[PDB]
């Protein structure tokens, strides 16, 4: 914040080597996950005994789901809908059931309602996307439909990610039914009223809940993005199976057990990774962290200054001198020793001597 | 001669210098361990949060991590200054 | 680098805070400068590096252990060697080298000792 | 279902198993770093309920055992007499349940609504015409209705000897059930001549991970009946098994400080929760 | 606060108390160090 | 104990924050040890 500079060394503009290229490695599996089949099914399990399918070991593209946009509601939690493909997740689950349009809001994290608190409750930390879309034509017939049921009464609240398939008649306190089901005694089941004549507002909605967890183990629910040839010994951006880090990649000495997929240092930061396709083990390091220090005699004295990078190894930077403290430029060193006008560190001092440098 | 023997046999004489070495090492280590903590955010790693969240939503999570990291650094710098001052006093006593 | 990491998006959010980043860096830089200052004051009390005489006529006082040894590297005394033995850029944090090297500090200490006897 | 006769009823023998069955908590590899992970472990010096599957007189017992998170099974076998396992809630063929065979091909597994009999087993007979041990009655189950998961593990080989001797080998397993995933861990230890669990430290290495939703209250073990010519010759009384021994220890949430070697094998581990001294180490 | 609020709503509420209280501790702990360092210099004078 | 209080739910959030809880206790203990040292230096000037 001055137009004149006193003699000395000042540190400014810390530099880190830029990543020259980006390489993405994914597991080599080409079998499309059958998300489509789950989405279109003749029968969807009712809320009391919801249908759940575990999809893994295959490649699903979510663009069609996001892209198709034929669904009334596509709420997404903790995951950007547009950004879905880039992220890779493991342990994906699917839920199937149909509830009325009014109760669609109820099936969400931290919400109340009869079916949500009595039939199916989403966890607070849920990280998945919920899809809804009417199928009125499918839910309308000449004789109607009433195989879709939702529970009215239950003694205690249903747990998150758990389902009740049990059938037993409702009871409160005393006057136990034992099958009686009169007044204060009820059957567990309750049907629906889906009819063509019936209004849209309460008309059936088909709801699918897509839930996934990420960064636990090697998982194969990875997006359609294409892989690339591995690059070594050069600072470059990299992604491995939905895991992103940037550092130098080199062949790694350390042995790996078959179960293990990651390596870590003392600070619990990524230290090693295995390319899934290759089977090799490699070490990741940051390219360089740079403190740039400018050495100048003064503005009054001179307009020439020497720049030093402390981290630099004299090759990392994209005249040249090598000093223990740092790679040094703009200064020609002299063999004899002089009193330290400026202190560069590691027993090195830079001074202006005169023809002038 | 005795002093040579004493130095080679016990580390008690060099204890004070090491406390400085250990104390500095511990302070640096705590800051590094600080990064792992979520600080109320969805996930600890900065890149991971950005990758899976859209910009407005990404913002809240990013903010929490920034706030937590700032606190970590503040503690270190504040902690470091007190230790620096303490060491400074010793040097003033020591030089004299 | 520590607070917002590599990502530029995250760095912009940090800018809103303003003077925090700069303040922290300055304080640490000041501390480093202060640390460098301590060594100079404690060890550099002599303009001239006096060198002990070849003659061992010290009136029966054996100073061989305290004084530098020509056979051993870094010109560190035997007592000093024992002391050195006993004491024992990772992620955007860099430990700058000391202004004065260990070997250089030994010469100042050797000089003071040499000066005292002679 | 077919039964068995003349069993001896005695109080369960007890032993103390110490620092056994520590299993690599997760997938990370670390070198020369001490790490503390809050993952279910058999408590050190935890009480272990020993079991006997040996005739000795007229002794044969393999009843149902209660199952919690800590389902650490440590069988000791020589002529490979204990083979499989049963998991489940009520084994009613109405709630989804787990089941295995330990064949020379694989540890074959399944998730099926199987109707088990009251006395399931594996049967092997010594034929005079050809010296080989064949399955006689594989009526472990009735049928299967719905099977949301089927599975075969990696190939390995088994000796299948028909002799008598001290248990030349050791097998440990830790069954667990967490966050909708069923998991298992294993190690073969060539321990020599110790009736009790061997003094020392060995670390289980995960063998398989299966994603399942099955909820299982309790589990059972499978025995190999050593059917011969001297036996009566029926499914209720015709059997002379031989030596078997297996120990079950439960798993509870505990914090272990696990030492990691340069290579990464967990050479040694100290339990913070177990002792006053031990707690100091965690803090330290 | 916990009795009145359920876990989804309670987290944001409870979090604010935690954040505030953390600041009180740090401020107290930082103050002690400053006072302790002053006493240490002070104590040494007395010792001297 | 101070920040979270007796309740278990409050404790879980504190775990998320990090080693702040643990670090603050360490600093105080260091201060506590120092007090003994000061008194020791000032008054233990005599062997017997
Ligand atoms: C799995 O099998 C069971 C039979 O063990 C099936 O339960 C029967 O299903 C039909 C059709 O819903 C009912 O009419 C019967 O009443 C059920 N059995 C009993 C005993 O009540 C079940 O449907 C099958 N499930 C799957 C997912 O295929
Ligand atoms: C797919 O990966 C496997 C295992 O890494 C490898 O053997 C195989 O050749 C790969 N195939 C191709 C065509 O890249
Ligand atoms: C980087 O590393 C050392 C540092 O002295 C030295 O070999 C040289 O400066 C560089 N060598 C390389 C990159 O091979
Ligand atoms: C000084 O001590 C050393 C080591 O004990 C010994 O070798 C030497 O003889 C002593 N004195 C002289 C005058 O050499
Ligand atoms: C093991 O169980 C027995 C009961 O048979 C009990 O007396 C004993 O205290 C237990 N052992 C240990 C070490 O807790
Ligand atoms: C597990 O099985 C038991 C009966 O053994 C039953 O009470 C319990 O609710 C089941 N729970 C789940 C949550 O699957
Ligand atoms: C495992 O460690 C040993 C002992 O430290 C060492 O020889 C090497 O790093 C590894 N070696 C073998 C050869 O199994």
């Amino acid at each position: 914040k001055s137009f004149t500079v006193e003699k000395g060394i000042y540190q400014t503009s810390n530099f880190r080597v830029q990543p020259t290229e980006s390489i993405v490695r994914f597991p080599n599996i080409t079998n499309l996950c059958p998300f489509g089949e789950v989405f279109n099914a003749t029968r969807f399990a009712s809320v009391y005994a919801w249908n759940r399918k575990r999809i893994s070991n295959c490649v699903a593209d979510y663009s069609v789901l996001y892209n198709s946009a034929s669904f009334s509601t596509f709420k997404c939690y903790g995951v950007s809908p547009t950004k879905l493909n880039d992220l890779c997740f493991t342990n994906v689950y699917a839920d199937s059931f149909v509830i009325r349009g009014d109760e669609v809001r109820q099936i969400a994290p931290g919400q109340t309602g009869k079916i949500a608190d009595y039939n199916y409750k989403l966890p607070d930390d849920f990280t998945g996307c919920v899809i809804a879309w009417n199928s009125n034509n499918l839910d309308s017939k000449v004789g109607g439909n009433y195989n879709y049921l939702y529970r009215l009464f239950r003694k205690s609240n249903l747990k998150p990610f758990e389902r009740d398939i049990s059938t037993e008649i409702y009871q409160a306190g005393s006057t136990p039914c034992n099958g009686v089901e009169g007044f204060n005694c009820y059957f567990p089941l309750q049907s629906y009223g889906f009819q063509p004549t019936n209004g849209v507002g309460y008309q059936p909605y088909r709801v699918v809940v897509l839930s996934f967890e990420l960064l636990h183990a090697p998982a194969t629910v990875c997006g359609p993005k294409k892989s690339t040839n591995l690059v070594k010994n050069k600072c470059v951006n990299f992604n491995f199976n939905g895991l992103t880090g940037t550092g130098v990649l080199t062949e790694s000495n350390k042995k790996f057990l078959p179960f293990q997929q990651f390596g870590r240092d003392i600070a619990d930061t990524t230290d090693a990774v295995r390319d899934p396709q290759t089977l090799e083990i490699l070490d990741i390091t940051p390219c360089s962290f740079g403190g740039v220090s400018v050495i100048t005699p003064g503005t009054n004295t001179s307009n020439q200054v020497a720049v030093l990078y402390q981290g630099v190894n004299c090759t990392e930077v994209p005249n040249v001198f090598q000093t223990r403290a740092g790679c040094l430029i703009g200064a020609e060193h002299v063999n004899n020793s002089y009193e330290c006008d400026i202190p560069i560190g590691a027993g090195i001092c830079a001074s202006y001597q005169t023809s002038q440098s | 001669g005795k002093i040579q023997d004493s130095l080679s046999s016990t580390a008690s004489a060099l204890g004070k210098l090491q406390d400085v070495v250990n104390q500095n090492a511990q302070a640096l280590n705590t800051l590094v361990k600080q990064l792992s903590s979520n600080f109320g955010a969805i996930s600890s790693v900065l890149n991971d949060i950005l990758s899976r969240l859209d910009p407005p939503e990404a913002e809240v999570q990013i903010d929490r991590l920034i706030t937590g990291r700032l606190q970590s650094l503040q503690t270190y710098v504040t902690q470091q200054l007190i230790r620096a001052a303490e060491i400074r006093a010793s040097a003033n006593l020591a030089a004299t | 680098m520590y607070i917002c990491g590599d990502s530029t998006e995250c760095s912009n959010l940090l800018l809103q805070y303003g003077s925090f980043c700069t303040q922290l860096n300055r304080a640490l830089t000041g501390i480093a400068v202060e640390q460098d200052k301590n060594t100079q004051e404690v060890f550099a009390q002599v303009k001239q590096i006096y060198k002990t005489p070849p003659i061992k006529d010290f009136g029966g006082f054996n100073f061989s252990q305290i004084l530098p040894d020509p056979s051993k590297p870094s010109k560190r005394s035997f007592i000093e060697d024992l002391l050195f033995n006993k004491v024992t850029k990772f992620n955007g944090l860099t430990v700058l080298p000391p202004l004065l090297t260990d070997e250089m500090i030994a010469q100042y200490t050797s000089a003071l000792l040499a000066g005292t006897i002679t | 279902c077919v039964n068995l006769t003349t069993r001896t009823q005695l109080p369960p023998a007890y032993t103390n198993s110490f620092t056994r069955g520590v299993y690599y908590p997760d997938k990370v590899f670390r070198s020369s770093v001490l790490h503390s992970t809050q993952d279910l472990f058999l408590p050190f010096f935890s009480n272990v309920t020993w079991f006997h599957a040996i005739h000795v007189t007229k002794r044969f017992d393999n009843p149902v055992l209660p199952f919690n998170d800590g389902v650490y099974f440590a069988s000791t076998e020589k002529s490979n007499i204990i083979r499989g396992w049963i998991f489940g809630t009520t084994l009613d063929s109405k709630t989804q349940s787990l089941l295995i065979v330990n064949n020379a091909t694989n540890v074959v597994i399944k998730v099926c609504e199987f109707q088990f009999c009251n006395d399931p087993f594996l049967g092997v007979y010594y034929h005079k015409n050809n010296k080989s041990w064949m399955e006689s009655e594989f009526r472990v189950y009735s049928s299967a209705n719905n099977c949301t998961f089927e599975y075969v593990s990696q190939p390995f080989l088994m000796d299948l000897e028909g002799k008598q001797g001290n248990f030349k080998n050791l097998r440990e397993f830790v069954f667990k059930n967490i966050d909708g995933y069923f998991k298992i861990y294993s190690k073969h230890t060539p321990i020599n001549l110790v009736r009790d669990l061997p003094q020392g430290f060995s670390v289980l290495e995960p063998l398989v991970d299966l994603p399942i939703g099955i909820n299982i209250t309790r589990f059972q073990t499978l025995l190999a009946l050593h059917r011969s010519y001297l036996t009566p010759g029926d499914s209720s009384s015709g059997w002379t098994a031989g030596a078997a021994a297996y120990y079950v220890g439960y798993l509870q949430p505990r914090t272990f400080l696990l030492k990691y070697n340069e290579n990464g094998t967990i050479t040694d581990a100290v339990d913070c929760a177990l002792d006053p001294l031990s707690e100091t180490k965690c803090t330290l």
